[PDB]
DNA sequence: CCCTGTCTGGCGTCCTCTCACCTATGA
DNA sequence: TCATATTATTACGCCAGACAGGG
């Protein structure tokens, strides 16, 4: 079964693997994020409720008043989106917050407040999101791009080689909070442990332990295990668990139980450890040279004399043993400092530490953090207890606590946001374990360690900044609060929240201007994952590995769609199937594989889960049950693509598109292209201009439908049904009854956006693709947008291309084009330019909008009215006048009248004017006022009458259970109608019900039309300051010409060189010329062989189209057409499509065959595409030669090209790098102010920067005079250039050079220091 | 305001913005002669406004300057003749935007273009590194009269036919024209007109055009080659060469002095480069300019007549490829069955797997290379006989137009063992080429390997440019300022030998450098060359005949000149045949010639004899 | 007193094109 | 409108060059 615009032109779909999961809605990142930001979500997470439950209730410092929260709301926007783009306002909503002030008496923590007050106060306006994922910030339509940043939680990084210049590795460990202070631990090459906070000075790390109220003995209890020396019969024996001897040299005689176990000299092996454990060896008598290097663990004091023997962490000598042995401390605890495993890093750090107690530790930390200003007990304790341990200024989020517990192998995943003692101690323990050998480092490119911020998270963080500023303001006003004479807007202020949130949505590194020239380009700028932005890395610094593709990108980030240039691999684009995790990570679908049978259930994984499992490949042959048909299958285990068994796998890839994105999965035959040319192909495919006549890629991938629907450029039907099709203004859809609400009778009226300006000066235009009285279903398309054709996606157009050298005109990458391409207007794109004119009151009175243009004669008053301004429409070019806008006293008049820029033509399509309340002459301003005034009422009544007509009929329709008397129901016409009684049995109050409808309709229409006139009757609506505001919309129509840039989908760039006549083209023996000749020499080097298979398969597609065009032109009854269409849709191997063609009612075969006579469209999906034998077999169904190559004659000489050439249909696109936006020349005009050199650019009429390497190139020749005029006369020296212009126009090519002006600018800037630079003797 | 990249030195005093300048997108226009370029009419009327004003005021059509500015603002019918009379002999400086060496600013004569795109002669593109994928160039106008003469006499595009970094010609025919020549001068074992005899090259082209022979059909012709064996006198020798039809047609374009054996071979790209080089060394500059143009015209014309496409059938899969892959799969199966039983170590396993996949890759490449280089087997009057193939991708590879062994290898044979960004190789290769489909994992490993290359170029270019900057600012001063420093010291140029076969011969190192003391002939105490002779090609051939050991030659670092380098201790001019002139800045051309290849460079037991002596 | 980690400064590609956005305060 | 005058983030990579520390 198919929908009704699916039976229009059903694309022949190759593809063997049955898809199990359909493509998700391609704009779901932006929409789900911003729907999380604004939503009334009780339990607080996440959203605006999290912000209000963090900041509220505010209580002042015992001020006995506590403003609390109830509920918030967003009212209607005062401007809908279209008039918002026209006017220039933000597309925002007012944020109505209920606030409840309660005020206490004296001594009321528990006492009832003395008075309350509560109001729906107004703070800020937040910009809402348009239904397509965009904002409208100041008239322009902008997009917030999702950031990719390091997750909160601990990271163990190495930096193995570069420091110390000695090959010794370090190991640092960064505890990155979501909000607050950064804490880093790091080794130094003396093997000492150092802490630093916020990249400040370096403190030896155990001072932070001494800041957490840990004595030295507790620290040594933590990071070291005790070795027990017992004072015994002789020589102070040792408890020895045999694990501690692993891998060391036996220094002494190892004997016990009257038996010599291990002698001196040999290393202790694990067999000797087994001997000591089997022989149960713990207590052995040591020599005195064994204890002479060890370190004591805890303190010991001489008991009788009452003083100290040794401090904790002290190495031992023999006389120290003579001190402690004679006192009476029988147990001696020593620190086991294994040189292999258990290193003495904490102990040597304690030897570096200049502190001894907690208080000096806090004083040293306070002198680190805030220097100069003294370190007192209260100040240092408040500093360190609010560094990490308070809920205000340090907060690992839920993501941070999950990563923090996961990297430390904790059991739980939810905990408190602040740190604790045990967390810092665990980070130090894991860092020490990594130094010892056990456990390993983390990498930063691993996408399980890399979170995504999106629109709702970033706007929520900015909103929380605004709320903490307004709570500091509320704490300010409340302690100065006098009661009861204030209500909660003398306390609260709508200014900082609105200021912060407009600061983010206006001027941020991620709220950026939408690339809008294409439905692809909109939908792939909204799905963008940037590494840049605040808190992330920069373009000009880093690096090599963060610009590189890591094995966790499989199915999360597109490997091949990243922009070439200064930021490669920072501006990654998101994959097709990849959602976003609850915590913000990238989870991608996989198919759960319990046993041999691959189950059709899906299950989402992130990169910290994808490593543990074994995940199959998308294309591994499985037949009729899910069993892998091989006994071994290529999978990947832990980022390593390897071959595993038939029955080990736990997951399989869902579909074979899922590695790449929606820009580079529209490229058919992707798997045959090179990676570089697929990158250049996707990046150019974003840049296509919408042509005037949209044309359906013959070789597509089938993802055109989802991109053209999911990007909101087409008018997808909301509720299904039929159609009324007024359409000149709007599509009117009558709704079928099942999808139709009981009240609100209701028919859907779709607004078509006709010719208007895009963000890239292209033309966004919608055209209805459904006729009158034609069924449509829910989700079906109704109006084709820019670059769409019946709901598909038509960026460029499909043309007949020959691969051959043709007389040098396609030399390096150039492209030689027939005249049949430029006669048919099949690339003639439409550009629209907005031009503003304002008459601001700079000085010496205000400027004026009058045609009475001066000095200039009967060449001003022409394309305008008698009162000034361009008169609309017209064939305006360059140097014309659009808006007469000149002042007197500025015989002292001038010409600021905004004219048409140099080189452009066009037609004035629209003139907008919300000017300084006065623009009118004696009456046009109020003349049109009456026109709109009468317009509103007309439609207002019309619509009511339209429904009235439908209701009147409905009244009679229902008039059967309560008066069906046809001759007794046609009484009053426009007066009343139904007048019958009923009583009970069946409910027929319908008449009464519909009576209310009409009654309310007229009653509401009056009010509806009452406000209409009110709105109509007005000067105009805009902001203040600016006075004369005249915007004129030209529309140039640019065709194609030698110098434009065209390109296919594979990376084959080209500058169209010669626009040949039709005759000189290479025609085949049938007679048709070829349209575009490309060059075969690009194909062996640039290894993008996919354009040839697109060429052959498009040739086969148009072969079927020519065959259907013959069978339908030379008209046959529909049996032969349905037989040939059925053969065309069966065609070859096992596919997914076949068709159910004998259910197309003998007319939907014919409408399909009317829409196929330009070529049968073929879906070649991304990595499961059409094989070559099917291309040959499809070329045999059409009557074309199997090789793909036709013999071609030459249009010049009439004689055959030897060795037959390739002709086919490639889908070639026109990129928006047009040659009459690049052509520029300058002889003489205006310059800058500071310098005497020419200005730069094209919009400024400026000259070429003759840069540094061109000066070196002229020095490389003997061009001393060319360089002398190149930097003195042509550029800078003012006397030289005026003398040169007069010398040229006299006929004397001679320069009088002088000295450059910018060098005298250099002399004054150097001399304006204390520097006396001069110019010496003659 | 002083320091930095955007101070006054680097932004307003060393580089300035410039009037009488323009900029637009380039395109080909192959009808041009190589001293002229196409320049649009709109840019031409804007750049030449004062010359047009002066011309209009000379005729007497107008009076005041205003009238002339209204005339060209309206663009009447008479200013286009004025424009063709200000263009005619007035060169312009075309400039591609990343100018690295001095061949990136060249002066042309304009030919006016209906259009909006600069038409640029194709051979000159290999100097600018200019393809036509959206490039842009700037035009500058030499205003004064000394600058017009410097554009014609120093910077003209006919004057830059040798790269200043070496002796190699920079107007080498790039890509379409070598395919047209390689298809033209070739042969096949049977065609129309096999083994017929022709009375000249004129009727060879007449037999090709009328339709009686083929472009490659072996034939005895009678050609008259002019060998100039006397002292400046050209002696005619006429003979019958067993050659083809295409070699005679290409002999109609060769100038007089070159011998016929320069076209008798198959003419790839190295052969056409040394054809233009021998023409420049024998017949000088003007026949080499006109012969470079005639090469380009006949290459484009017969490449158009060739119809040399590319198809899907042209990439011939080896029939032996699948059995090679199965033998490699059996070998990795044996190694992993030893790995389950623990007989071998892990590093030796990884080394054995990379070794057998390298061996299988080389065998697949040899299978496809035999299957492409001699696939054509056509009979002539009897049994079969083999020849080199006319496969399209093989002529695009063998001609040296575009393609190598590696790229044609990746389109037919397996595309090797791609490496992960860890730097170590991946033990499971990409056994599928591009004609067969890559599946998902293989394309992802390919994207590892290609993203690393794009990141390397886009970060390598900054270090390459900063290296050229440091080099031209250490050089910056050094000007050829004498004619002889009057010394006897100079470095000892030997051929360099690393331990393999002799890498760079002495004729590459002592070509065009003036000897320090007089080289003794290797026999005994003979004055073979004198002590201040420039060693051009004739002297270097008389050095190679006598097998001279090593030459003590004068080097720039031994020059005794205070504040500059004398003219003998530099050497040959390198883009001029003679010695360096008194004046020509050699520090800047040297710094550009070292730093300009900075892009092409990368960024990131006992002795066994080989020969017998 | 001669090695030495450690800290501080100083580099990091040319040319071009499009767009938007610009200090608070205040009797 | 016309004088008043500066604070609560961190996440480059060498590579010279100068400086306090210590055998
Ligand atoms: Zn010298």
């Amino acid at each position: 079964v198919y929908s009704y615009t699916e039976k229009k032109r059903i694309r022949k779909d190759f593809g063997k693997r049955p898809q199990v999961l359909d493509v998700p809605y391609l704009l779901s990142i932006q929409l789900d994020s911003f729907q999380k930001f604004i939503e009334q979500d009780p339990e607080g997470q996440y959203g605006l409720e999290a912000a209000f439950r963090s900041v509220f209730p505010i209580q002042s410092y015992s001020g006995n008043s506590e403003l609390q929260y109830v509920s918030y709301r967003l009212g209607e926007p005062v401007f809908d989106v279209q008039e918002c783009q026209i006017r220039g306002v933000t597309y925002s909503a007012p944020l109505r917050v209920k606030l409840r002030l309660v005020i206490y008496e004296r001594e009321a923590p528990e006492g009832t407040v003395k008075d309350i007050k509560e109001q729906e106060v107004y703070m800020g306006e937040i910009p809402l999101m348009t239904d397509n994922g965009t904002f409208v910030i100041n008239g322009t339509e902008r997009v917030i791009v999702s950031q990719l940043h390091r997750s909160p939680g601990v990271f163990f990084d190495s930096d193995k080689g570069k420091t110390h210049s000695s090959g010794k590795v370090l190991y640092n460990a960064r505890i990155i909070p979501y909000r607050g202070s950064w804490l880093d631990f790091e080794f130094d090459p003396k093997d000492n442990l150092f802490v630093r906070i916020d990249r400040r000075r370096k403190l030896p790390a155990t001072i932070i332990l001494r800041a957490l109220n840990y004595t030295t003995e507790q620290i040594l209890d933590l990071f070291f295990e005790k070795v027990i020396f017992e004072i015994r019969d002789n020589k102070l024996q040792m408890e020895l668990v045999p694990e501690r001897l692993r891998g060391e040299t036996a220094s002494f005689d190892i004997e016990a139980n009257g038996k010599v176990y291990v002698e001196k000299g040999r290393r202790i092996t694990a067999r000797h450890i087994r001997q000591l454990e089997k022989d149960d060896v713990k207590l052995i008598e040591v020599p005195v040279e064994y204890i002479a290097g060890k370190v004591v663990a805890k303190d010991y004091i001489d008991e009788s004399t009452g003083e100290l023997i040794c401090a904790a962490n002290m190495e031992l000598s023999l006389d120290l043993l003579a001190k402690l042995s004679q006192s009476g401390h029988k147990r001696i605890e020593t620190l086991f400092t294994n040189d292999l495993d258990h290193g003495p890093y904490i102990s040597e750090t304690l030897r570096v530490d200049p502190t001894n107690d907690r208080l000096s530790a806090l004083v040293e930390i306070y002198r680190m953090m805030r220097p100069g200003e003294p370190p007192t007990r209260e100040a240092a304790e408040s500093l360190f207890e609010n560094l990490f341990f308070s809920e205000d200024r340090y907060d690992l989020s839920a993501v941070g606590r999950m990563k923090f517990n996961r990297s430390l192998l904790r059991e739980e995943i939810e905990g408190s946001g602040i740190l604790s003692k045990d967390d810092i101690i665990d980070v130090m323990k894991k860092l020490i374990d990594i130094r010892n050998g056990k456990g390993e480092v983390d990498d930063i490119d691993h996408l399980g360690n890399r979170r995504i911020r999106s629109v709702g998270e970033m706007a929520e963080n900015q909103f929380r900044v605004g709320l903490v500023r307004v709570e500091r303001a509320v704490k300010e006003r409340l302690s100065l609060g006098d009661l009861d004479t204030l209500m909660p807007q003398d306390m609260i202020n709508a200014k900082p929240i609105s200021a912060a949130v407009k600061e983010f949505f206006g001027s941020s590194q991620l709220s950026q201007f939408m690339d809008q020239n294409n439905p692809l380009s909109e939908i792939t700028h909204k799905r963008r994952i940037s590494a840049l932005g605040p808190g992330g890395l920069t373009r000009e610094r880093a690096g090599f590995e963060v610009r590189d593709v890591h094995p966790t990108h499989y199915g999360r980030v597109c490997p091949i769609e990243t922009p070439e240039g200064p930021n490669i691999g920072l501006i990654n684009s998101l994959s097709v199937y990849a959602q976003t995790n609850e915590y913000g990570f990238l989870e991608t679908p996989y198919r759960k594989v319990t046993d041999g049978v691959v189950t059709d259930e899906i299950h989402y994984l992130s990169a910290i889960e994808e490593g543990n499992y074994v995940i199959a490949q998308a294309n591994s042959n499985l037949d009729e049950e899910g069993h892998f048909v091989e006994d071994l299958v290529t999978c990947r285990s832990k980022g390593e693509s390897s071959l595993f068994s038939r029955d080990q796998v736990d997951y399989m890839d869902v579909s074979t598109q899922q590695v790449v994105s929606v820009g580079a999965s529209l490229i058919p035959f992707l798997e045959h292209d090179d990676a570089n040319r697929a990158l250049m192909g996707a990046n150019m495919q974003r840049q296509a201009v919408p042509t005037l006549r949209a044309d359906k890629p013959l070789v597509g991938t089938g993802m055109e439908r989802a991109v053209a629907v999911d990007s909101g450029v087409t008018a997808v039907a909301k509720r299904g049904g039929v159609v009324q099709y007024v359409d000149a203004s709007r599509i009117v859809i009558k709704v079928n009854e099942d999808e139709m609400y009981p009240g609100e009778a209701g028919i859907d009226i779709y607004n078509l956006t006709k010719y208007t300006r895009s963000n890239q000066n292209t033309c966004i235009n919608q055209m209805p693709c459904v006729s009158l009285g034609e069924p449509v279903e829910r989700g079906d398309v109704l109006a084709d947008g820019p670059s769409t054709d019946l709901g598909e996606l038509a960026l460029g157009q499909n043309m007949r291309v020959a691969f051959m050298p043709w007389n040098g005109y396609n030399f390096e990458d150039s492209i030689l084009v027939s005249e049949r391409v430029v006669q048919e207007d099949r690339f003639t794109t439409i550009h629209i330019q907005e031009l503003a004119c304002v008459s601001r009151d700079t000085k010496l009175g205000p400027e004026e909008i009058t045609a009475d243009i001066p000095n200039v004669g009967e060449a001003a008053l022409s394309k305008l009215d008698e009162s000034g301004i361009v008169y609309i429409g017209a064939e305006v070019t360059g140097g014309d006048i659009l808006v007469g806008k000149v002042t007197p006293k500025g015989s002292d008049v001038k010409d600021s009248s905004l004219r048409v820029p140099n080189g452009v033509s066009g037609t004035v399509i629209d003139v907008q004017v919300f000017t300084r309340d006065g623009v009118e002459k004696d009456k046009r301003a109020l003349e049109i006022e009456e026109m709109q005034l009468k317009q509103a009422k007309k439609d207002l009544s019309e619509e009511l009458q339209i429904l009235e007509a439908g209701l009147f009929s409905r009244i009679r329709a229902v008039l059967v259970a309560g008066g069906v008397e046809a001759e007794k129901l046609d009484k009053l016409p426009r007066d009343r109608w139904l007048e019958l009684g009923l009583t009970d049995e069946e409910k027929q109050n319908q008449l009464e019900q519909l009576a209310e409808q009409y009654d309310e309709l007229k009653h509401e229409f009056e009010k509806k039309l009452e406000a209409k006139r009110r709105k109509i009757t007005q000067g105009d609506d805009l902001a203040p300051g600016v006075l004369k505001i005249v915007k004129v919309y030209l529309a140039v129509k640019r065709r194609i010409q030698p110098g434009d840039k065209m390109a296919g989908r594979h990376g084959n760039k080209g500058v169209i060189s010669k626009i040949n006549p039709i005759e000189d083209m290479p025609y085949d023996e049938n007679g048709t010329p070829v349209d575009i000749v490309l060059n075969p020499l690009g194909v062996p080097s640039r290894m993008n062989i996919g354009q040839i298979l697109e060429t052959h398969l498009g040739m086969a597609a148009k072969g079927i189209g020519d065959k259907i065009n013959a069978m339908l032109k030379q008209q046959q009854e529909v049996a032969k057409l349905r037989e040939f269409i059925q053969r065309a849709y069966d065609l070859g191997a096992d596919v997914r499509q076949k068709v159910d063609l004998s259910t197309f009612s003998d007319e939907e075969v014919m409408r399909l065959a009317e829409n196929l006579r330009k070529g049968m469209p073929i879906a070649t999906p991304v990595f499961d595409g059409a094989k070559e034998a099917e291309i040959k077999e499809l070329l045999k169904l059409g009557d074309l030669p199997t090789s793909g190559q036709i013999r071609l004659y030459d249009g010049r000489t009439g004689e055959q090209f030897e060795r037959p050439v390739t002709v086919g249909y490639m889908y070639m696109l026109k990129l928006n790098h047009l040659v009459d936006d690049k052509m520029h020349a300058r002889s003489t005009g205006s310059y800058s102010l500071v310098t005497q050199q020419p200005l730069g650019g094209k919009a400024q009429f400026g000259g070429q920067r003759f840069g540094e390497m061109e000066v070196w190139a002229l020095e490389a020749y003997g061009a001393a005079y060319t360089l002398q005029e190149m930097l003195t006369v042509k550029s800078d020296d003012v006397n030289g250039r005026t003398k040169m212009y007069k010398n040229i126009v006299d006929g004397n090519h001679q320069m009088e050079p002088g000295m450059p002006e910018s060098f005298n600018v250099l002399l004054k800037e150097i001399r304006s220091l204390g520097i006396n630079i001069e110019l010496e003797d003659e | 305001m002083i320091k930095g990249k955007q101070g006054r030195f680097r932004q307003n005093l060393l580089g300035k913005r410039v009037d009488y300048s323009g900029r637009s997108v380039i395109t080909v226009g192959p009808y041009l002669r190589l001293h002229q370029c196409g320049l649009p009419k709109k840019m031409a009327l804007e750049l030449f406004k004062p010359f047009i004003y002066g011309k209009l005021e000379l005729r007497g059509l107008a009076t005041t300057i205003k009238a002339a500015k209204k005339m060209v603002e309206r663009e009447e019918a008479v200013v286009w003749d004025i424009l063709d009379e200000v263009i005619r002999e007035h060169p312009v400086l075309l400039n591609r935007a990343p100018t690295l060496h001095r061949l990136g600013i060249q002066a042309f004569e304009p030919v006016l273009i209906e259009g909006k795109a600069i038409q640029l002669h194709p051979l000159v593109c290999a100097a600018y590194n200019a393809d036509f994928d959206g490039d842009q160039m700037a035009v500058h106008v030499p205003l004064t009269l000394e600058a017009q003469l410097e554009a014609r006499a120093l910077m003209m595009s006919t004057n830059n036919i040798l790269s200043p970094a070496n002796g190699e010609p920079i107007i080498v025919p790039s890509q379409d024209v070598v395919l047209g020549l390689y298809y033209m001068t070739r042969d096949c074992v049977n065609a129309k007109g096999e083994g017929m005899v022709l009375t000249g090259p004129k009727e060879a082209e007449r037999l090709y055009r009328s339709g009686l022979a083929s472009l490659h059909a072996r034939v005895k012709v009678r050609i008259t080659e002019y060998e100039k064996d006397a002292n400046g006198e050209l002696v005619a020798k006429t003979s019958l060469k067993d050659t083809t039809v295409g070699r005679a047609i290409l002999w109609m374009i060769v100038p007089k002095g070159l011998p016929y054996s320069i076209v008798n071979q198959a003419l790839g790209k190295k052969a056409i480069s040394k054809m233009l080089n021998t023409c420049y060394r024998i017949l000088g500059l003007k026949p080499t300019v006109i012969f470079a143009d005639q090469i380009m015209y006949t290459g484009f014309a017969y490449a158009a007549r060739s119809g040399a496409s590319v198809g899907i059938d042209d990439m011939v899969i080896p029939e032996k490829k699948h059995e090679i892959i199965s033998e490699a799969e059996a070998e990795v199966a044996e190694i992993q069955e030893q790995f389950q039983s623990g007989l071998v170590t892990a590093g030796e396993r990884y080394n054995k797997v990379i070794d057998i996949w390298a061996a299988a890759n080389d065998r697949v490449s040899k299978a496809m290379m035999d299957n492409l280089q001699t696939e054509t087997v056509i009979n002539r009057d009897g049994q079969e006989e083999k020849q080199v193939s006319f496969n399209s991708i093989y002529m695009m590879a063998d001609s040296g137009a575009r393609g190598s062994a590696a790229q044609i290898r990746q389109l037919a044979g397996m595309r090797g063992l791609m490496a992960k960004p860890d730097g170590s190789i991946i033990e499971t290769p990409i056994t599928a080429n591009f004609r067969e489909g890559l599946n998902v994992l293989q394309y992802f490993i390919s994207t590892h390997g290609a993203r690393k290359g794009l990141a390397d170029t886009a970060l390598k270019t900054a270090n390459s440019g900063y290296l050229t900057r440091r080099l031209v600012d250490v050089a910056q001063d050094l000007v050829v300022t004498e004619d002889d420093c009057g010394t006897h010291e100079g470095i000892m140029m030997t051929p360099v030998i690393e331990g393999g076969d002799v890498k760079e011969p002495l004729r590459d190192r002592v070509l065009g450098r003036v000897t320090a003391e007089d080289v003794l002939k290797p026999g005994t105490a003979d004055i073979l060359v004198p002590r201040n002779t420039l060693l051009h090609e004739q002297w270097c051939d008389l050095l190679e005949e006598n097998s001279v050991d090593a030459v003590k030659v004068r080097s720039v670092v031994s020059c005794d000149t205070d504040f500059g380098v004398c003219a003998h201790c530099y050497g040959r001019d390198l883009a001029r045949g003679h010695i360096i002139n008194k004046g020509e800045a050699i520090g800047v051309i040297a710094a550009q010639s070292i730093g300009e290849p900075g892009t092409q460079l990368t960024m990131r037991s006992s002795i066994q004899v080989k020969n017998k002596g």
